[PDB]
């Protein structure tokens, strides 16, 4: 009976990242301790009008999972993730001021289950070594972020936060 | 090499195509005959100005609707210019040729002549209802023809010889059974109401009655079209028939703005404030009709939000254009640029009438008891023009009376040190003038305003401040009232005291109330509850739980963060805080503290999660009061 | 004496009519001019059937736009059948004379082509951007022609002789100043998308990017609704609902009907798995329902094909032959989208049905759309009966879970003729109201409702399965009577009706009636609304409507009964003392305390809850002696 169903308000305060709110969420804002673990689905396309697929969880079947610490792996997610409410499908418009760090990330992210494991970091200095003198990569991600960077669009769907340890 | 050739046209395909794609609705044809019929009136008018004597054939000029159900014929009569033989063979048998158009470019310089006839297939829509064609014509200069088709490719001009017209055209449609609907005397005057209400000159609908079967004529278009002629000759009982013969009702206009914009778009309009709000006036679902637009004379659309904003659609009237990009349904427009030039226009001349309106107090008092809904939805939606929209408000303060005073009238006497205008909403006058919040405040003698409508919490959403000094709710946190030196050591020895109780109280009712502390807007109640900061209101979030259509989740994003503000002068305070030290832990300060957040909770607005506990544990109060054992 | 003639079209009017007023919008052109390409693919495909030969001149059947900003030129270039020099002349040269409907009337009898270009008037559309038309064609039969014209009543027919082009047809359009905005590739993509998405063949967009020309497949998404429904896998439709909804997850349930008759036409529906956060803020009633004809996007649904509250479905309807404007964006009879809107209703209450046998599946719908079912009991009267099996409901002994209607009057007890329910804010409050106190005593199960719209899904559900639906909170509920309980109320009310008429006499104008009550088992008493009038819930409801009338609003106000319960020891001490004294201010202050509480726990607001808060105060201070 009434068109309007929603009001202004602030959020996101942080610069250099739009927010909307795709679904809601049930339940109060999640305890977001350090220590706690965090399950969350999340996909990352492009800006473009295109939106093509970069990295999907879904496909994949396994949720990725972190902990409330110092991975320092992008400042931005460990914000966009306490900023939010359990059971939350959200999209993320981020610039490219933050997206300087995703793609390591990605590789890492694309390699844990393909047959690399994040227990030796003498590997990725090589690689390092390697971009830096002896070759290239070669990866589509890559190429098209590292040597051009745009803003992304993230979508998160976070499953549960658990108890710490 | 190179061969040039001419456009060709297959044109029993082309008629197929005028018949059946142009035209949606079939009961448009009228609107286009007499449009047509229109037109050649005119030009005999304009014939008659440098040539009276032409008019000696007839000096009525009408139009003359005579349906004929014992033959399903229905009869167009006017004493037209008419059209000779070769005007029969060229105007009439070429599709998309519009005589009328040539007529008009042959004028010279600039003469009051404004004809309906621009494309050149009006005629043809005639095929929409009618399955054969007859137009007998009689020009002043050469004899009288008939011209008769069927839409077959092909038609005929016979030398006619049947009764006498003297001047004009008459034509006769043989309806097809289906659409024999429109022999009918009620639907006739429904579409002819509908389309062609507006026409300059006279129509009326002959019929055939018993009463002992005599002939009935009536006269469909008494109502004159008063926008063209000049504003200020107007009086107001000629805008008070124009009104009751436009919205079918007795109650007058409340007031009228009638104004011509001129330039590459010229148009005039016509505006009236109807006296009385409609009992539907919202739940439309796209049903405006508010603001009927007309070209020439002619209805075109009813504005669906095109051309008027969804707020202001309790006004009615007319919008009349001359020159205008037509679509070939003439039922819409070809540029949208061009309708929103033409709101942003009609929006800034009713703002200008409304304060233009603003002078007459009882009138005012009136269309503000009348629109103050609409008014607030503007405030809502409209943000260019949200001062305008502010200065037409007025409200019930504390020192206003019954009677409803404006903002700038609170800017008036708004105090020399005052540096915000404090307002306090909810759900009724008497309620909110009794509550707590306020009481502080009229103790020192700060005026305040009272919102007492839901949609008032709209208004708030949106208006954040007024000539330059910030809108502050009583209700929210953070409240600070320009304060002496005494009031700030009184505020810090009271904190640093009750320390220990806000702490206990804050332990007591865990995640319930998120910060328990003093306060300075108590004088008389012991505690009060405070939505914080960000979240809505309290009268927000309870009149958004209440929305028919509601997301249960979404509201669990935006719930308020209760705060608990106590009265440290309040007898009952300092009793509490004496039991507190005097016992660390005790059933019956729990109790208290418990029962206090409840009444704080019910005054304040907000709904119990359980009212049932809290009127059990009044129960138990009543037997203990009363000793019944 | 009688002369016959024949009619005539001014041609210089007639194309000014069509440049300027048949279409509103100027980026149709496109949607056009591809349409037609399509047919003359199709076409020559169809006459691959017969005569693979015919294909030898070029084996690919593909469409290529090709942009050129360096000469500002538009170029469509299609490998179709072509057109020879008595083709462009009959054809091209001739308004409202479309080849492609002779050639479609001259199949044998029914075959599996559809084009789209019946009107025949739409190439000349493109005038609405370009200033000039070039088109090149190439039909196997015959050699290269050029055919230049700039709607000035005149066309220019050439000899070509330029670079070969195979088979085909190119056009170019040597666009305006002023359209100078169909050079971009984001204008070109976002048009393509919006209109001609579901073209079966292969649509490729050209551009030039280090400084290489690329190709761009701007059509994917194979159209799926002309497959036959069996043969179709879960996870193809999977795919076509993410590529049709740009959803990262994907569908709830699926529903691929066809109709076929005097009205044939065919319709894929979809609901979703989670529903939209705040859809119905924005307008939100388009985007969900599109209408295609011959698979060509035509209008956008509003209103007209879905109802609003099934405005969640998402999905298309494709109708082979319908009638159409001349514009090809609106429909020209309302009574084939009501018909329409008859079939759509039906497959869905039917999808609906045949769906709430899967437990999980349904009550994640449920819970997704609720509001929306509701909310259509509340409107669509003629399908009241058939939603109301759709219902799902708290109860008493249904616990967590949900409950249908069905399952209720299943349990119904044998005594039992009406399903009781109850409206609140809240279930737990509802759990624990007063009202149902006694009724769960008996065993009767009751049903929670509690959600604001659940008031207007009862104003209109009367009855169900001929057992009628009994507001708890409204007066006049009678359970059945035992002779003895019969003979113990009428001993209770012949009682206690002095003290009844002496609390009337004190609650003067606050409440009507006063009266012992049969639902309340435990609490000293409560406020009941009347018979006819708006219910404590509903009257909340109205009062917090945004925009509704407040001079109306006591018209439909209900007028308050007051129902004591006899066995309460509240109420026995206040008889005896009312008897004791007649008058007395601590009796009517009591009463008054009492009617308070009530009316705050049956869910009436207060019209000074600042008077009952300092009561409460006050008899705080005088139970702990602080004065
Ligand atoms: N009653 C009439 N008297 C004289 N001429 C008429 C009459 N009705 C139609 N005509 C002629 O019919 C011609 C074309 O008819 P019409 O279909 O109205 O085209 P039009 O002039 O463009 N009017 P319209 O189609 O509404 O724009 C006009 O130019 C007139 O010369
Ligand atoms: N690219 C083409 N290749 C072959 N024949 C064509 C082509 N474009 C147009 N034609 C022919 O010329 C006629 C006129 O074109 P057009 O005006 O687009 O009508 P249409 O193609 O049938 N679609 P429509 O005008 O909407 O009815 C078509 O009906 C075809 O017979
Ligand atoms: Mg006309
Ligand atoms: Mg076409």
């Amino acid at each position: 009976f009434q068109g309007s169903h929603m009001d202004v308000s602030l959020l996101l305060n942080v610069e250099g990242v739009k927010k909307t709110i795709l679904h809601g969420g049930t339940g109060e804002l999640p305890s977001f301790i350090t220590g706690s673990r965090v399950t969350f689905h999340f996909r990352t396309m492009k800006c473009d009008d295109e939106r093509t697929v970069i990295d999907d969880s879904k496909q994949v079947g396994q949720p990725m999972s972190i902990i409330i610490g110092n991975m320092f792996k992008l400042e931005v997610w460990e914000t966009l993730l306490t900023s939010m409410r359990l059971g939350e499908v959200a999209e993320f418009w981020c610039d490219t001021i933050h997206t300087g760090v995703y793609p390591m990330l990605s590789r890492s992210l694309r390699q844990v289950a393909e047959g690399k494991d994040p227990t030796s970091w003498h590997v990725h200095t090589c690689g390092l070594a390697n971009m830096f003198a002896y070759h290239t990569l070669g990866y589509e991600d890559l190429d098209e972020l590292q040597k051009e960077p745009q803003p992304l669009v993230f979508l998160i769907e976070l499953l549960q936060v658990e108890a710490p340890n | 090499e190179v061969e040039t050739f001419a456009f060709q046209a297959e044109i029993a395909q082309l008629m197929s195509l005028i018949i059946n794609t142009f035209y949606s609705n079939k009961e448009i044809f009228l609107r286009e005959l007499i449009s047509n019929a229109s037109d050649a009136l005119d030009k005999i008018r304009y014939e008659s100005l440098t040539d009276p004597s032409k008019l000696d054939s007839g000096k009525e000029l009408k139009i003359d609707i005579i349906p004929n159900p014992q033959e399903r014929t229905l009869t167009l009569v006017d004493t037209g210019i008419g059209m000779t033989k070769a005007d029969l063979i060229n105007n009439l048998g070429t599709i998309a040729k519009s005589g009328t158009k040539a007529f008009m470019e042959a004028l010279q310089a600039g003469a009051d002549i404004s004809m309906i006839g621009q494309f050149g297939v009006g005629f043809y829509s005639a095929y929409l209802v009618a399955e054969k064609v007859v137009v007998i014509t009689k020009h002043n200069d050469d004899e009288q023809y008939a011209w008769e088709s069927s839409a077959g490719g092909s038609f005929t001009v016979r030398a006619d010889h049947g009764e006498p017209i003297g001047r004009g055209t008459k034509v006769i449609l043989h309806l097809k059974e289906d659409q024999t609907e429109y022999l009918e005397e009620r639907r006739v005057k429904e579409v002819v109401k509908k389309h062609s209400q507006f026409i300059g000159y006279p129509i009326t609908l002959y019929l055939e009655k018993e009463r002992e079967k005599y002939i009935d004529q009536e006269e469909l278009n008494k109502t004159k079209p008063i926008w063209t002629r000049n504003p200020d000759d107007i009086t107001q009982e000629e805008y008070g028939e124009f009104y009751k013969s436009l919205t079918n009702d007795w109650e007058d206009h409340l007031a009228v703005k009638h104004f011509s914009v001129e330039g590459q778009l010229e148009f005039r309009a016509l505006l009236f404030i109807p006296r009385r709000a409609p009992f539907d006036l919202f739940e439309n679902k796209k049903k405006k009709n508010n603001i009927k637009l007309y070209v020439r004379r002619v209805f075109i659309m009813d504005s669906c939000d095109e051309l008027i904003p969804e707020y202001l659609n309790f006004i009615r009237g007319v919008v009349d254009s001359e020159d205008l990009p037509l679509n070939i349904s003439r039922e819409m427009l070809q540029q949208s640029k061009i309708l929103k030039v033409i709101r942003k226009n009609i929006v800034k001349k009713c703002l200008e009438l409304f304060s233009e309106l603003a002078e007459d107090k009882e009138n005012y008092k009136k269309f503000y008891e009348a629109f103050s809904k609409n008014l607030k939805l503007g405030i809502h939606e409209d943000s260019t023009n949200r001062r305008r929209l502010s200065e037409l408000l007025r409200y019930h303060t504390s020192q206003s009376g019954d009677e409803m005073t404006s903002l700038s009238e609170y800017v008036s006497r708004m105090k020399e040190t005052q540096k915000s205008i404090y307002y306090i909403t909810g759900e009724s006058k008497e309620q909110v003038a009794n509550s707590a919040f306020v009481e502080r405040v009229r103790k020192r003698g700060f005026e305040v305003v009272y919102m007492t409508e839901p949609i008032d919490e709209y208004c708030v959403q949106q208006l954040k401040e007024f000539d330059g000094k910030s809108l502050v709710s009583v209700t929210k946190e953070g409240l600070e009232l320009p304060e002496d030196e005494e009031e700030k050591k009184k505020m810090e020895e009271s904190k640093a005291k009750f320390e220990n109780l806000c702490k206990l109280m804050k332990e007591i009712l865990d995640k319930k109330v998120e910060k328990v502390t003093i306060s300075n807007r108590l004088v008389s109640s012991p505690c009060c509850i405070v939505t914080s900061t960000y979240g809505w209101t309290a009268n927000m979030e309870r009149i958004m739980k209440a929305q028919a259509l509601r997301d249960n989740s979404t509201m669990g994003y935006m719930m308020a963060k209760k705060h608990l503000e106590i009265n440290p002068d309040h007898p009952i305070v300092e009793t509490l805080r004496q039991k507190a030290e005097a016992d660390k832990n005790d059933k019956a300060v729990k109790d208290l503290v418990v029962l206090l957040f409840e009444t704080a909770l019910l005054s304040s607005g907000f709904s119990l999660e359980d009212p049932q506990t809290h009127s059990n544990r009044i129960y138990r109060m009543i037997k203990l009061g009363l000793g019944i054992d």
